[PDB]
C-alpha cells in the first residue's frame, strides 16, 4: 500500500484525489498497529514516515493533519517525542512573524509540510495536545516521585527542560485570533501548576539540577508571559473591530486570571523553599508587572 | 413589661463601674437579657452604652493604663457589639477614622487620643480590624443591580456605593503611616473580599446604568483606581521582603485584580463604546516613594 | 523489645502466636501482625521456588480470626496499618497470606462493607495504573516494576483449595459482590469476578450446590437492568458439570413462572443454558409448555415475541429422527 500513496504525492496539481490520500492514510494508520514495537520493520516504518513528512510539502490541511497524527501514534511507543516538538515549534515560529516586531529571522525550515498555509490552528492544537499529554504523564510520575530516587528524579527534570524550551519558541510567535490562542494560555498555565506540584515535593522531603530547572524557567519563560498578554490585547482589538458581545468578550479574556494566579502561586512556594533551606533562589526572579487602565472621555462621542 | 423593667434596673448601674472588666460582662448580661435579634429603643439605648464606655478613660489605681491581652479581646468585642447596633454603620466608621487617628498622630506623643482615650498605639490594630471587617459585611448587604428595573433607585445605590468607596480609601490611607505587620495582613486580607463583593454586586448596576448617568460612573471608578494600585503596591512589598505569614494572601488578591480590568472592559462593550478602553503597565513603586 | 526479640526467634507454631496475640491484646498489636504478615510473606516466597505448611497456615488464620473476633478493636487498627502500607508503597504489602487473612475476617459482619470498599478501590487504582503504564514507553524505561493485583486474587483460589473454610466464604462473597460494585476498569472488574466464580466453582467440589443455589436466585431476583453477563455466566458454570443443575432441580420453574416479563433477549440465552436440564427431565418440559401455552394465548404483544422466540429454540432443540 505504500507505493500508491507515493505515486499520489508525487502527481502533479491537475489531479491529487484527497480523498483517496485520506483513505490511504487512515488504512495505514490501522494496519501499523500489527507490526511489533521491537522489531527491525517498526524503526524502517518510522524513518519512512518522518522522510515522507520531511520532503513532501502538502496544501491540503486533512492530509497533514492525518499525517502528523500518524506520525506521532508511532513516535510515542518508540521513544519520548518532545525533540520532534521542538522542531515543529521552531518551524512554526520561522513561517509566522514574531511579536518583537524589531528582528529578522531566516528559513531553517526543518519540515517542508509546515508551510505558511498549514501553520493555521491545525498544526498549533495539534503541537498543544501532545504536549498536554506529556505534562500528564509527568503530572503522574511526579507522584510517584513522592537509589532509585536519583534515577526518577533526573529522568522527571529531562522532560521539564525540553518541554520549556518548546514553550518558549511557542511564547514568541505572532498567532492568529482563535483557538490557538486559548490553548496555548491554558496550557501555560497547566505547566505553571506541574512546577508548583514540583517543588511541594522538594519542600517536603537545594540540589544543582533543580537550581538550574528554577533559573531557566526565570529566565526564558516568565518575562515572555507577560509580553504575550501584551500582544494578545492588541490582537483582541484587531479581531473585534471587524465584527452578545459581552459573553464574546468575557470569553476571550476568561483565561489571564488563571495564568497569573499559577505564576503566584509558583512563586509563592518558591520563596517558601528559599526561606526554608537558606538558599537565595528569588535571585533569578525578576519583580512582577501589573496593568493599569483609563478611560478616555474624548474617544467616547 | 418585665424584661423592660429590668432592662432599666440593669443599665441604671452604668454610674459606678470600677474597671474595664465589669463594663465588659454588664454589656453581655444586659445582652443576654434581651432577644435575639434587639428591637428599636433597646438597641439605641445599648448603643449609646457602648459608646459611652468607649469614650471613657480607664486607669489602675495605681495609675498607668490597663494594657493586655484581655483588654484587647474586651476591646475587640464592645467595638463588635458598638457598630453592630448603629443606625448608621458608615457615619460611625468615617467619624472614627476621619477624628480619632489624626488627633492621635498629630499630637499624642505618647498618650491617646482626646476623643477615644480607649485608643492607643497599642490597640490599633483591634480598631483597624473591626472597622475593615464591618466595612466589608455593610458593603455585602446592598442587593445587586436589577435589570433595568429601577427608575431613581439607581441615584441611591450608586450614592452608597460612592461613600463605601471614599470610607474605603479613607481607611486604606491610614497604612502608610503604622507599618506593623499585623496591619499589613489585616489590609491584604480584606482589600480581596471588598474588591470581589464590588465585582460580583456593583457591576451589574453600572451596566444598566452608564447611558443615564456618566459622570458618577467615572468618577467611582477614578476615585476606586487609587486604591487599587497602593493594594498592589503592598503586595510588592511583601513579596520582596519575603515575610511568609503575608505573601499567603497574595495570589487571590491578584486573580481578583486582574479580573477587574477586563470586568471594567466587558462593561464597556456592553454599550457598544469598546472604542474608548486602554490599557497599559504601571511603574512598580515601593511604600511611600518610587521606583 | 520482648516482640522483637521473639519475633526475631523463629508444629509449635499457632500455641506461640496465640499466646503473642494474647500478650500483643496486653500489647501493640501493629507490630506482631507485621512480624507474621512479613515472615509468612518470605515463606510463601521461599515456596515459590508445602502441605504441612499449608495446614499451618490455616490453624494460624483460624486462631487469628477467632481472637479478632473476640476482640474487635484490633480490627481498626489493622484496617489503617493496611492503609498506611497501601499509601506507602504501590500496592506492596497485599501478598496472598494477607488477602486470605483479610477475607477469612469478612463473613462476621466486622465492617466487611469497608473490606470490600478498600479491596475494590486497590483492585481499580492497579488496573488503571497498568494501564497507563502500558500506553508508553518513556513510563516503562523508568518504572519496571508493576504490583498486579489480579495475580495474588487468583493466587489465592490455588492456595485456598487445601480445606479452609472462612477463606472461601470471604472469597465467594467478594466475587459476588464485585458484579454488583460493577453494575473499562468496570469490565475488567466483571471479567475478574466471573473468572472467580468459575475457578471456585471448579476447585471447591463440596461447594457446588450453594454456588447454584446463589447464582440461580440473584439470575431471577429482578430485571431491573440487563444481567447478561450473569446468563453467561450461568451457561459457563452450568456446561462444566451436566449433573449439578439435576440435583439443584425444582427451582427453574419458579424462573421460568415469570420468564415474560422483562426479556431483553436474554430468555433465549438463559433456555440454551438450562437445555441439559429440559432435555433429560420430563417434568421441567411440562412445566415449560404450559408456560409456552401461557404466553401464545396471551393478548399482549411483548409477551408474545418472547413466548414465541423461546418456542422457536423448543422446536429446535429436540430432534424428530426415528
Amino acid at each position: 500500500f505504500q507505493r500508491s500513496l507515493v505515486n499520489q504525492l508525487s502527481s502533479a496539481e491537475d489531479d491529487f484525489n484527497s480523498k483517496e490520500t485520506q483513505l490511504l492514510i487512515t488504512i495505514l494508520s490501522t494496519l501499523s498497529k500489527l507490526l511489533d514495537p521491537g522489531s527491525q520493520q517498526f524503526l524502517q516504518f518510522l524513518t519512512w514516515t518522518v522522510k515522507i513528512c520531511k520532503e513532501n510539502a502538502l496544501e491540503d490541511l486533512s492530509c497533514c493533519k492525518g499525517l502528523l497524527t500518524l506520525l506521532f501514534s508511532l513516535h510515542v511507543l518508540y521513544k519520548s517525542p518532545v525533540s520532534l516538538l521542538r522542531e515543529l515549534a521552531q518551524d512554526i515560529h520561522a513561517c509566522l512573524g514574531d511579536i518583537d516586531q524589531d528582528v529578522e529571522i531566516e528559513s531553517r525550515s526543518h519540515f517542508a509540510i509546515v508551510n505558511v498555509k498549514t501553520a493555521a490552528p491545525t498544526v498549533c492544537l495539534l503541537v498543544l495536545g501532545q504536549a498536554d499529554k506529556v505534562l500528564e504523564e509527568v503530572d503522574w510520575l511526579i507522584k510517584r516521585l513522592t537509589n532509585q530516587t536519583q534515577a526518577l528524579e533526573k529522568g522527571v527534570i529531562l522532560q521539564l527542560g525540553t518541554l520549556l524550551t518548546v514553550f518558549h519558541e511557542l511564547v514568541q510567535t505572532a498567532l492568529p485570533a482563535g483557538s490557538c490562542v486559548d490553548s496555548l494560555l491554558r496550557s501555560l498555565s497547566k505547566t505553571y501548576a506541574i512546577l508548583t506540584s514540583l517543588i511541594k515535593h522538594y519542600i517536603q522531603a537545594v540540589p544543582g539540577r533543580l537550581e538550574k530547572l528554577v533559573k531557566l524557567s526565570g529566565s526564558h519563560l516568565t518575562p515572555q508571559c507577560y509580553s504575550f498578554i501584551t500582544y494578545v490585547q492588541n490582537i483582541h482589538s484587531e479581531s473585534l473591530s471587524f465584527a452578545t458581545v459581552m459573553a464574546k468578550v468575557l470569553r476571550d479574556t476568561k483565561p489571564i486570571p488563571n495564568l497569573i494566579f499559577a505564576i503566584e502561586q509558583y512563586e509563592k512556594f518558591l520563596i517558601h523553599l528559599s526561606k526554608k533551606s537558606k538558599v537565595n533562589l528569588m535571585q533569578y526572579m525578576k519583580l512582577s508587572t501589573s496593568r493599569d487602565f483609563r478611560i478616555n472621555a474624548s474617544m467616547l462621542d | 413589661e418585665l424584661i423592660s423593667e429590668s432592662f432599666q434596673y440593669l443599665l441604671n448601674f452604668q454610674a459606678s463601674i470600677p474597671s474595664f472588666q465589669c463594663a465588659f460582662i454588664l454589656t453581655q448580661v444586659l445582652m443576654a437579657i434581651s432577644e435575639k435579634p434587639m428591637t428599636g429603643w433597646k438597641r439605641e439605648k445599648m448603643a449609646s452604652l457602648a459608646k459611652q464606655f468607649l469614650c471613657q478613660s480607664w486607669m489602675k489605681p495605681g495609675g498607668d493604663r490597663e494594657k493586655g491581652s484581655h483588654f484587647n479581646s474586651a476591646l475587640h468585642t464592645l467595638l463588635c457589639v458598638y457598630l453592630e447596633h448603629t443606625d448608621n454603620i458608615l457615619k460611625a466608621i468615617e467619624e472614627i477614622s476621619s477624628v480619632g487617628v489624626p488627633e492621635l498622630i498629630n499630637s499624642a506623643k505618647d498618650g491617646c487620643s482626646s476623643t477615644y482615650p480607649t485608643l492607643s498605639r497599642q490597640t490599633f490594630p483591634v480598631f483597624f480590624r473591626v472597622m475593615m471587617a464591618q466595612l466589608e459585611s455593610s458593603v455585602k448587604s446592598i442587593p445587586a443591580g436589577k435589570p433595568s428595573d429601577s427608575g431613581e433607585v439607581q441615584l441611591e445605590k450608586l450614592l452608597k456605593w460612592n461613600i463605601a468607596v471614599r470610607n474605603f480609601h479613607i481607611l486604606i490611607n491610614l497604612v502608610k503611616v503604622f507599618d506593623s505587620r499585623p496591619v499589613l495582613s489585616i489590609c491584604l486580607k480584606y482589600g480581596r473580599l471588598f474588591v470581589e463583593a464590588f465585582l460580583k454586586l456593583a457591576m451589574p448596576l453600572l451596566d444598566h446604568s452608564f447611558k443615564k448617568h456618566r459622570d458618577d460612573v467615572q468618577s467611582l471608578l477614578k476615585t476606586l483606581q487609587l486604591s487599587t494600585r497602593q493594594l498592589h503596591h503592598m503586595c510588592g512589598h511583601s513579596k520582596i521582603h519575603q515575610d511568609l505569614g503575608l505573601t499567603n494572601h497574595v495570589p487571590l488578591l491578584k486573580k481578583s485584580l486582574e479580573q477587574f480590568v477586563y470586568r471594567v472592559k466587558a462593561m464597556l462593550a456592553f454599550n457598544h463604546c469598546q472604542e474608548a478602553f486602554w490599557v497599559g503597565v504601571l511603574k512598580n513603586r515601593d511604600l511611600q516613594g518610587e521606583e | 523489645f520482648v516482640v522483637e526479640k521473639v519475633l526475631r526467634m523463629f508444629q509449635e507454631i499457632p500455641p506461640l502466636v496465640y499466646q503473642l496475640l494474647l500478650l500483643s491484646a496486653k500489647g501493640s498489636k501493629k507490630t506482631v501482625l507485621e512480624g507474621i504478615i512479613s515472615f509468612f510473606n518470605q515463606l510463601d516466597k521461599r515456596q515459590k521456588e508445602l502441605d504441612q505448611l499449608r495446614h499451618v497456615e490455616g490453624t494460624v488464620i483460624l486462631h487469628i480470626v477467632s481472637a479478632i473476633n473476640l476482640d474487635q478493636d484490633i480490627g481498626e487498627e489493622l484496617i489503617k496499618h493496611l492503609k498506611t502500607e497501601q499509601q506507602k508503597d504501590p500496592g506492596k504489602a497485599l501478598c496472598p497470606f494477607s488477602v486470605s487473612l483479610l477475607l477469612s475476617t469478612a463473613v462476621k459482619h466486622r465492617l466487611q462493607e469497608q473490606i470490600f470498599d478498600f479491596l475494590k478501590t486497590s483492585i481499580t487504582r492497579s488496573c488503571k495504573d497498568l494501564q497507563i503504564l502500558q500506553a508508553s514507553k518513556f513510563l516503562q524505561d523508568l518504572c519496571p516494576q508493576q504490583y498486579d493485583v489480579t495475580a495474588v486474587i487468583l493466587e489465592v483460589v490455588k492456595n485456598s483449595a487445601f480445606g479452609w473454610d472462612h477463606v472461601t466464604q470471604g472469597l465467594v462473597d467478594l466475587g459476588f459482590s464485585l458484579m454488583e460494585s460493577y453494575e473499562m476498569p468496570a469490565q475488567q472488574a466483571c471479567k475478574l469476578g466471573a473468572s472467580i466464580l468459575l475457578e471456585t466453582f471448579k476447585v471447591h467440589e463440596p461447594i457446588r450446590s450453594d454456588i447454584l443455589e446463589q447464582v440461580l436466585n440473584r439470575v431471577l431476583t429482578k430485571a431491573a437492568s440487563p444481567v447478561s453477563h450473569f446468563i453467561d455466566l450461568l451457561s459457563n458454570i452450568v456446561v462444566s458439570a451436566p449433573l449439578v443443575l439435576q440435583n439443584s432441580s425444582s427451582r427453574v420453574t419458579e424462573t421460568f413462572d415469570n420468564l415474560s416479563f422483562l426479556p431483553i433477549d436474554t430468555v433465549q440465552g438463559l433456555l440454551r443454558a438450562v437445555q441439559p436440564l429440559l432435555k433429560v427431565s420430563m417434568s421441567v418440559r411440562d412445566s415449560l409448555i404450559l408456560v409456552l401455552q401461557k404466553a401464545i394465548f396471551s393478548r399482549q404483544l411483548d409477551a408474545r415475541k418472547a413466548a414465541v422466540a423461546g418456542f422457536l429454540l423448543l422446536l429446535r432443540n429436540f430432534k424428530i429422527l426415528g
